[PDB]
């Protein structure tokens, strides 16, 4: 594997004061969490949850208490970062609306006031077509008033549509495959899909890092399941070797398949992932490869044909081509890409193609305007300026974060920006102080990360102007000082 | 650490054993190298019985094309001799190992009929069990006052003579450097001993001191393990494959410079080579005492089934109880014995048959040299050398089909010729095609002029 | 596996006093092996053995001492039993040599005298055709006078002859298959033919008991070599199953083959073959059978066909049938019978074939003319005459020893008939007085056998008459009685 561009990233290792502080803080929400259980299991403490109807006291318990603990001690205290809900179009500016609590989060009570004009890190358009006036919005309303929101029947059935055969077609000239597919759902694509082409005697080759919907689709076929290391290519030669040499586990029998499921870009890590490498191992084991495009596919490439067209590689290497049209083009959906043969034996068989309802009109409708900017079908200059706006504000953000002092993961072109934190106070504490300079962002804890790495997650828009970019800087710049994040060696 | 130790004295027994045997412990688990998951898993019989009926082996023999040339033999109607008869066509025989013509001669008959007359065909049994002859003594006797050595032992077979003689021993752990071009049974030899196989370049003393000396410094390496490893330089005197003659006084040189035996095969120079037909030490004049075993077969010159190795005492001894192809073996019947002995009282009766087979070979090696699309491979003193093609072509079926084309061509031209035959999969070193052609004092100089003009003009007509 | 006739055979286990009594013999021969060891050290006492030339003290000794510690310590000691010189043809009655030691057997000198009339037990003649004078004799005189003693050249070049081809044609009538190859040593023909049917990747299942030969050809090839226990179905069946089943060693892959390698009879035990039980297992797993007959191809058999008539099977059933001439019909050789596929992939395919010499020419007819006197060819009743006698010789020899108190090893069929000893003096103490009664034995020891199983064995003829046999009889019942040798539980 050869890379024609150079391939850089940085994952810094935490300081070890930081690791045994936050083990400090760890231990001492644990203790108190136990003393917290115990108050409330004695009714000394009111306790504010719903409990089983009386009639239904006698039946088993529904849940289990301590897998609850985590809920119960740790999230609950800092609940107040997440499901905040906004009431505009999630643009650079993104309208919240404010609530508060007065009994430690546990219930929430919406006040009047409506938070305007706070920057939106956490929204993921890259490209900026989450408007609420354009082209693509004038096109879908006019595809809704002549066609109506939704289609009351599925694809093998009557609910079968022309707009999906165009939106099919649009999509295979696109990415540059012989054909593919969408459905109305990225997680129905990947959880539908899998069990379709891998059954039971097949090995799946899994990353370390892979989404949910990966991981519940390989989990419903019935194939061996192995991971590897994320991004360790030394792994995933390893595994293959064995794999090839030592056929399956019991009765060594010679698997039917391999199937290696990775992704563009991982969007907690920040990583992209070493393509050719990955290319140069199917070609010499024979294995096959599903890539998953959700995040790389309008971010990542010259023109924005994903991971493929960034590294140069040939479209034809890889055998399945996932994607997802939430991200980028501002519409939800999902799709697949391939050869005929392929295509064509998932439109026979198919949980979703068979079982569940295909796209709504207007969407599919907002997909295509948004496709033909891009390509550039209307003749206007938009569509790459997008491209190189996202690309300098990438490049401009990444550097001026790590000059100040703070720990940033991830390639330079990936356009999330993962901040670390490290310490399950310093979570609450930073959601909440971006909150009130009105920035927001999205912070994630212990049961997702590992115990050392907590992170604070930046995804970069071509909606974002310079001016936004140089506020939210300087924001940050001030908080990380107060909190004391600039855990940098190399630079502080 | 006085305090530590005096309150450690003053501690009880059982106290400090239980703590030798917690550390003990630790030493255990810390040298626990394997990790094991407590998983194990055992085939369902049904699964087994699958595996059984789902297995089919391979047929016991590969199909074999209807166009391979070993499957036609030739059928001689009469005896192999001169002016036989091959495949109904009446021939000269140039293509047998008579060299001294033996096989014919009359003494040797009567000496066989007679042994014939006084024992019978088998012996029926092997030498420890009531099957060694006095007639077995006799020729060992014999062998040992004509080579001028100590002792000799006769095999019942050619083949299993060498094929035991090496094993015996060689053993595993020990060094041979053996000539790249030395026949299959000295091959197979060194394939049923274990030891380890240098093989150097042919006729090439270089190769063989530069062996020699990274064997010397992988001893300096490791004293202990060089004092109990033997080498050993296992050499043909005159060569089977090639027709070329080995020289044997670097040979020897080198053998007292490092410090590693001489095994020598004489199967083609026992009794052609030399004054009075004693091998290459004859030829050459080295001493018989330098070379360890000597070992030959009395198939070629003698014309009888065995073979024989001979040394001093010392190496000989060990393989009446050691060698295979003598323990486990019948004895050779009393009138091939018999023939033997009258053959190598003939052959030391009269030793200027030996010089008449050195002029006759000198003649048609001269004779030979001259051919367009055919060129000799071989020394002007072998008795048996090759013809091999000047061009070759890309693939040796079509090396073989021309040689084959030339062989039958010069056969109904009343040449008799033979080609030589290899195993092509087993051959370390597997020699190109050729023509081989042999030379006897039966045959007369006329006779040796208008086989070279034959072979000539086919080889002339056939290329072209 | 049906027998049409009862298959009996007894090996009784040796009596605990003996087995004491053995141990105690061979720890003081061990002693005084040691003992004489170290004197022969330093010097202390002349030792009679050659040295290594002056020449050559430098190089590292040619042999390790300890190997040869049972041949100066143990073999030296009764060594006139083995290898006696023989002076007429090995009849019913041999002359033997006489030869006296007065150095303790290390060096050896014959006295003028010859022992004659000396009753032959330890030659191989089973059917009586070693004969100075006869019609065999006198063919092979006839051939000797023209085509001369031996051949010069390889089977593939000039030196096959047309004899050889006759020699074929009447060996495959004779065994029934479809075609049959000769060879100059029944050695070389296991030696050099097993590595050509049977290569790396493959398994040869081998008896306990092999020869040497069959041995000896199973290491040349690369196969791998498993041991099953003699004559025991179940372990040959168990190491069937688990080789098809568990695959090859190192890489669980299927075997290419699997070749079993049994004799007809074993010599020194005496037993005879299951041959159906191992007919019906290698039909049962698809594998292929190496049939030795050194033994049985003259000897047993109501007509002397070989084993498989003596059970009755069909010989298409065995895929390689090796057999010797030189036990039955009076005449070195060896041969290999089977289909006509397997013999012309053995005659373009053999190492025989084209690197040693054919068979010597008055061989041939010797060989020739035998097997058509028992064939019936000849048209005289000789012949079969023959193998009556030999059943009746065998039958009263057996008997009557059992009767006397003796302990037999094999089947009551068997014509070697293998008498135990038990002890390391009573090897040289039986040699040395069945001599002194003009009869001449053959005494296996200790290296040879396990340890407490030493054993004298006895090859009957159809040479023997009966008052030979009686003579026999008598003087070993003597010696029985001199050296306490019947060491039968149930009969004495
Ligand atoms: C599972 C039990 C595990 C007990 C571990 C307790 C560790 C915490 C501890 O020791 O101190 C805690 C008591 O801790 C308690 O009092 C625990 C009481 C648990 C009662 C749960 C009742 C469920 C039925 C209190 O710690 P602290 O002094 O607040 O600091
Ligand atoms: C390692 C060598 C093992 C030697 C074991 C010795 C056992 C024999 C023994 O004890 O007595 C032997 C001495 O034996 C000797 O004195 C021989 C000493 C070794 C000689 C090696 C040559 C002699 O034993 P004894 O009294 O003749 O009975």
């Amino acid at each position: 594997g050869l890379y024609k561009r150079p391939f850089n990233e940085a994952f810094e290792e935490t300081p070890m004061l930081v690791a045994v502080l936050t083990y400090v803080g760890y231990g001492v929400l644990t203790l108190f969490g136990y003393l917290r259980d115990f108050l409330r299991y004695w009714r000394i403490e009111k306790c504010h949850h719903a409990t089983e109807r009386e009639e239904q006291k006698d039946f088993v318990s529904l849940y289990q208490d301590f897998e609850n603990f985590y809920t119960r001690n740790l999230y609950m205290r800092i609940r107040d970062n997440w499901n905040r809900p906004i009431c505009s179009v999630p643009g650079a500016r993104v309208d919240i609306m404010e609530r508060q609590s007065h009994d430690y989060n546990w219930s929430f009570k919406y006040t009047g006031n409506i938070i305007k004009g706070v920057i939106n890190m956490g929204s993921y358009n890259y490209l900026g077509f989450a408007r609420n006036t354009g082209s693509c919005q004038e096109a879908a309303a006019k595809v809704l008033e002549e066609y109506g929101a939704g289609v009351c029947s599925t694809r093998q059935e009557i609910g079968n549509l022309d707009k999906h055969e165009e939106l099919e077609e649009l999509v295979a000239r696109f990415l540059g495959v012989e054909a593919a597919m969408a459905y109305g759902m990225g997680f129905a694509t990947n959880s539908m899909n899998i069990p379709a082409l891998v059954g039971k005697g097949c090995l799946i080759l899994s990353d370390e890092l892979n989404h949910a919907s990966l991981v519940l689709g390989a989990r419903l076929s019935g194939a061996t399941i192995r991971i590897f290391k994320h991004n360790n290519m030394q792994s995933l030669e390893k595994l293959l070797k064995d794999a090839i040499v030592y056929g399956q586990p019991r009765t060594r029998r010679p698997w039917k398949k391999i199937l290696i499921l990775v992704e563009g870009i991982y969007s907690m890590e920040g990583s992209i992932v070493r393509l050719p490498e990955v290319i140069a191992l199917k070609k010499k084991y024979k294995a096959y490869l599903y890539l998953d495009e959700a995040h790389s596919i309008g971010a990542l490439g010259p023109t924005g044909r994903g991971v493929v067209e960034y590294f140069g590689l040939d479209p034809e290497d890889v055998d399945v081509m996932m994607g997802t049209f939430t991200k980028s083009f501002g519409a939800s959906g999902g799709y697949i890409g391939g050869k005929k043969e392929l295509i064509d034996y998932l439109r026979t068989h198919s949980h979703s193609a068979v079982y569940a309802t295909s796209l709504s009109p207007p969407v599919v409708e907002q997909i295509i305007t948004s496709m033909k900017c891009i390509m550039g079908q209307d003749g206007t200059s938009l569509g790459k300026e997008c491209v190189q706006q996202l690309a300098e504000n990438t490049r401009y953000f990444r550097r001026r974060l790590k000059e100040m002092g703070f720990i940033i993961y991830g390639n330079e072109d990936s356009p999330v920006v993962p901040l670390m934190l490290y310490m399950p106070a310093k979570i609450g504490a930073f959601g909440r102080e971006m909150l009130k300079r009105n920035i927001g962002v999205v912070v994630v804890g212990f049961p997702a990360t590992p115990i050392i790495e907590s992170r604070a997650r930046f995804c970069l828009s071509a909606a974002h102007t310079k001016e936004i970019l140089d506020t939210a800087l300087k924001e940050i710049d001030e908080v990380g000082d107060l909190l004391q994040l600039k855990y940098s060696r190399h630079r502080l | 650490l006085v305090e530590m130790v005096q309150a450690l004295y003053e501690a009880p027994a059982y106290h400090l054993i239980l703590e030798g045997i917690l550390i003990l412990w630790i030493i255990r688990l810390l040298f626990s190298k394997t990790y094991k998951l407590q998983e194990r898993s055992d085939l369902t019989v049904k699964e087994k019985e699958e595996l059984i009926e789902e297995w089919q082996p391979e047929p016991l023999v590969p199909p074999v094309p209807k166009d391979h040339p070993a499957l036609n033999y030739n059928i001689v109607s009469g005896p192999p001799s001169h002016k036989t008869v091959v495949n109904g066509k009446e021939c000269i025989n140039f293509a047998s190992f008579n060299f001294l013509g033996l096989l014919d001669n009359p003494r040797v008959k009567a000496a066989a009929l007679a042994s014939l007359k006084k024992y019978g065909v088998g012996t029926c049994g092997p030498r420890g069990f009531y099957g060694t002859f006095d007639v077995h003594l006799d020729l060992e006797d014999r062998l040992a006052k004509f080579m001028k050595t100590e002792e000799a032992i006769i095999y019942s077979y050619g083949f299993a003579t060498i094929a035991s003689a090496i094993p015996a021993y060689s053993k595993r752990g020990d060094i041979v450097f053996v000539d790249r071009a030395a026949c299959f049974a000295i091959q197979k030899g060194l394939q049923a001993s274990r030891s380890d196989i240098k093989l150097f370049k042919h006729n090439d003393m270089a190769d063989l001191e530069r062996l020699l000396k990274e064997q010397e410094i992988e001893d300096q390496k490791n004293p202990r393990k060089a004092r109990v490893t033997r080498r050993f330089i296992v050499v043909e005197g005159l060569y089977m494959n090639t027709g070329t003659i080995c020289p044997l006084p670097e040979l020897v040189k080198l053998k007292y410079k490092y410090k590693a035996r001489i095994f020598l095969e004489e199967s083609l120079s026992f009794g052609v080579l030399g004054e009075h037909g004693r091998g290459v030490t004859e030829h050459y004049g080295i001493n018989i005492d330098d070379i360890d075993l000597i070992s030959a077969n009395m198939e070629n010159a003698l014309a009888s089934i065995g073979g024989f190795c001979c040394g001093r005492s010392f190496v000989i001894d060990h393989q009446r109880l050691s060698g295979q192809g003598y323990c486990f073996s019948a004895s050779l019947p009393p009138l091939l014995a018999a023939a033997a002995i009258e053959a190598l009282n003939i052959m030391e009766e009269n030793p200027g048959i030996f010089a008449v087979l050195k002029e006759k070979c000198g003649q048609i090696h001269k004779a030979l040299q001259g051919i367009s699309g055919l060129k000799v491979v071989g020394e002007s003193l072998s008795p048996a050398f090759h013809l091999q093609l000047e061009e070759s072509t890309g693939s040796r079926e079509q090396d073989v089909r021309l040689l084959q084309e030339i062989v039958d061509q010069c056969m109904n031209r009343s040449i008799a010729l033979t080609q030589a035959r290899y195993l092509e999969k087993e051959e370390k070193c597997l020699p190109p095609p050729s023509i081989r052609v042999v030379v006897t004092v039966e045959q007369t100089e006329e006779e040796l002029e208008r086989a070279a003009s034959t072979i000539k003009e086919v080889a002339q007509a056939v290329l072209l």
